[PDB]
């Protein structure tokens, strides 16, 4: 999913998932969660 | 998950070349079983045409039991300077959203996904208006539309 | 004995730094405003 | 222990905002442990 | 989650045509890539400069590259005022190319000038701009004898509306089983064909070429369908197609620099599979023999990962470029970035 020119509700994303592991390179979660970006790209899959 | 994806070649079909994917790319063995593998270690064979290279493409798939709760993986990537529109968290329009009266004072600007510190003045239009940011040789912002 | 000159040496910034490895050169493209300054400085010193 | 990722430095949850933020002015260690059955520390009714 | 292509073609069989590759292969009016006259240059994304020269590393064509030349002919018509009978096309549809990095297209090169008519060598008339049609995909197959047909999902880019609308749809092509169609008995070639009388000299039908396409393939589940509007003129222009992790980006000069010729992005389609092959669809023009007019060729240059030296005017447009690897003097000029 490619996101450009939109706004996302963080309240929902906090509740719809229970995070078990963060691992970030170059960025931190509370910079995607507090800053505005030219584009987001999310690759999602089902993984044990 | 796919555990073996290799190309068979040879008159005796005795040459195996493992096929590896590049970052952020799909696999040629994706279309063997797009949904899932019905049995552990399931093996599929398919023939390739001359345009792709030819031979017997081979795939093997492994099956892992489903857990009580669906567990998911996400890869998030942020791209800078890929346009003139931005992705943002839902937030109220800040009262600091105007600059018409604070010309000449150092401010921390966050404009459409480009961030920095600067002083704004009124100037004549240069560059292409369509792209909203004018840069110098050293990748510093010098004009804003 | 009176010395009147030194040996004129010039350097290739993209060969000294990255010994022909294309993996290294691609990271040096972000640089290369620091290579020209080395190349231009040595050209002037040899010109003088 | 199921919310360990939310106590890490750089999480995007509500723990660093309204619950607990760690200070890195000094050498620090964040330890998550489990109290054995026979150790006398009364459990709360739930986590909050 | 699928757009519906409800007006499916009910045609009994695909239209007959005669393919003659030798006739088109003879014509040649080369256009080597010349950095001095800015050619096929993608303007930097999301940023502009004014009155400055710098070095940009991106997707650029090679200097002095001949490219590939494609021609669109007229249609066979019996009688001076008779309606067109059958299509005259080249074998473009049977050839599979590589999309490795992307490609740029010179369009409307021979506009405003006289030239021969392909179908009738004797007739010489003024040439008109003809936009290309593309199919891009990631996997292939054959009918039975080796004619190439695209697999599950294909991006199809077709101009319509007598050169006034551009249609791009990412969807599934199912070979139709009609007579002499790709799933039929005698499959010579697939092409798009439009009658000038139906649309151009009337309320312009923005679906003619798409309707012709539906005769050859059925549009199975067929995710998305996008359409942009094209102003009608006879100016030369540039077009470009690129792909990366955000999808398939489309560039054109008409979006921002109609006269200078710099290419600006206007669309980012969500095609993330990874395009490996592309093919030009023959586009025959159908009308009477007297109305027959020659249509300008287009040139498909191939993009490579290169560095150029770009000169930006005060208005922000590019007027001079140097390919930094063509020869020693070019590398010297880029080394001093001036
Ligand atoms: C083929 O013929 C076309 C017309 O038959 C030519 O189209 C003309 O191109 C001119 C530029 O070469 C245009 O001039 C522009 O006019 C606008 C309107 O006022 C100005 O803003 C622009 O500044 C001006 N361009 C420049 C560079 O100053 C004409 O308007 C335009 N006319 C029509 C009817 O389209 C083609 O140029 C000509 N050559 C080619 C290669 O197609
Ligand atoms: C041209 O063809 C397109 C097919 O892509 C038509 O768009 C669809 O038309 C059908 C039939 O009316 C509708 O049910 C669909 O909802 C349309 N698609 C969308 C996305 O709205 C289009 O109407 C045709 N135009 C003309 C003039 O025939
Ligand atoms: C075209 O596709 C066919 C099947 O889809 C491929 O199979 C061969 O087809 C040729 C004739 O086209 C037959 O003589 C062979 O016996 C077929 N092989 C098998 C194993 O059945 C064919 O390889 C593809 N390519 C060409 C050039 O025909
Ligand atoms: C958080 O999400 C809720 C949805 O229930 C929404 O009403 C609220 O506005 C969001 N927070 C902010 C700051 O927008
Ligand atoms: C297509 O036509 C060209 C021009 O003659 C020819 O060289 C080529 O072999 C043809 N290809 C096919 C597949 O017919
Ligand atoms: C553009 O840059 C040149 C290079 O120094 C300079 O001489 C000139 O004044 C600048 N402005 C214009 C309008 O050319
Ligand atoms: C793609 O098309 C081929 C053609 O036969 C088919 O075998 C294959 O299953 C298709 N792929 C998917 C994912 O359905
Ligand atoms: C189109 O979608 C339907 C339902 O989603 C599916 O059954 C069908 O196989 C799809 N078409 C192809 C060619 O796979």
């Amino acid at each position: 999913l490619v996101f450009s020119n939109c706004n996302y509700n963080l309240t929902k994303l906090l509740s719809l998932f229970a995070v078990d592991e963060f691992s970030c390179n170059g960025i931190s979660p509370d910079a995607i969660a507090r800053g505005c970006y030219s584009t987001l790209t999310v690759d999602y899959f089902a993984y044990p | 998950y796919i555990s073996k994806c290799s190309r068979l070649t040879g008159d005796y079909q005795h040459i195996e070349t493992p096929l590896y994917i590049n970052p952020g790319e799909y696999s040629i063995c994706r279309d063997f079983a797009p949904l899932g593998f019905s049995e552990d270690g399931q093996v599929f064979k398919r023939t390739l045409t001359q345009f792709e290279g030819g031979g017997l493409l081979i795939g093997v798939g492994t099956r892992v039991p489903m857990t009580a709760n669906l567990e998911m993986g996400f890869v998030i990537s942020v791209q800078y300077g890929a346009g003139t529109d931005s992705v943002c968290p839902m937030l109220d329009l800040g009262e600091s959203s105007t600059i018409t009266n604070r010309l000449g004072k150092c401010v921390d600007y966050s404009l459409y996904g480009v961030t920095g510190r600067g002083v704004f003045q009124n100037c004549t239009a240069v560059g292409v208006k369509q792209q909203r940011f004018v840069y110098d040789s050293f990748d510093n912002l010098v004009g804003y539309y | 004995y009176i010395e009147t000159s030194i040996q004129k040496v010039t350097v290739d910034c993209k060969q000294y730094v990255c010994n022909g490895f294309t993996r290294c050169e691609k990271l040096l493209v972000e640089y290369g405003q620091f290579c020209s300054k080395i190349n231009q400085a040595l050209h002037g010193a040899n010109l003088r | 222990l199921s919310m360990k990722s939310y106590i890490r430095p750089g999480s995007a949850g509500n723990i660093p905002l309204y619950n607990y933020k760690q200070s890195f002015a000094h050498p620090t260690c964040r330890v998550l442990a489990s109290v054995p059955p026979n150790v006398t520390i009364t459990k709360p009714e739930a986590y909050g | 989650q699928f757009v519906d292509m409800s007006p499916a073609s009910n045609n009994s069989e695909c239209l007959d045509s005669q393919v003659d590759a030798a006739a088109f292969s003879k014509l040649m009016r080369p256009y080597p890539i010349d950095p001095a006259k800015v050619d096929g240059i993608i303007y930097p994304l999301g940023r502009t400069y004014s009155n400055i020269t710098l070095a940009y590393t991106g997707l650029f064509p090679l200097q002095g590259d001949l490219g590939t030349q494609y021609l669109y002919s007229a249609s066979h018509a019996v009688g001076n005022d008779g309606d067109p009978t059958k299509a005259y096309i080249s074998n473009y549809s049977l050839l599979v190319n590589d999309f490795d990095n992307g490609f740029v297209v010179r369009v409307g090169a021979a506009a405003n000038s006289t030239g021969t008519i392909v179908i009738s060598p004797s007739v010489q008339t003024k040439i008109k701009k003809a936009y290309p049609a593309f199919i891009l995909g990631s996997s292939l197959t054959n009918t039975s004898a080796g004619q190439p047909l695209y697999a599950n999902y294909s991006l199809t880019i077709i101009p319509d509306g007598c050169g006034t609308v551009l249609h791009a749809f990412y969807c599934i092509l199912k070979p139709r089983t009609g007579n002499r169609c790709p799933g039929g008995s005698g499959y010579n070639a697939y092409f798009i064909y439009e009658t000038i009388h139906n649309d151009c000299n009337s309320a312009i039908n923005k679906n003619a070429s798409l309707n012709s396409f539906k005769s050859f393939f059925d549009l199975v589940n067929c995710t998305f369908f996008n359409s942009w509007d094209i102003t009608a003129d006879e100016v030369k222009e540039w077009f470009g197609i690129t792909q990366d992790t955000q999808g398939v980006h489309l560039y054109s000069s008409r979006k921002g620099d109609l006269y200078g010729g710099n290419m600006f992005r206007f669309a980012t389609l969500p095609v993330y599979e990874g395009i490996k092959y592309y093919t030009v669809i023959p586009r025959s023009f159908r009308s009477k023999a007297n109305r027959r007019e020659a249509w300008a060729a287009f040139y498909v240059y191939k993009l490579h990962q290169l560095t150029y030296l770009l000169d930006f005017s005060v208005d922000g447009y590019i007027r001079r470029t140097i390919d930094c690897g063509h020869d020693d003097l070019s590398q010297l000029h880029c080394s001093y970035t001036s």
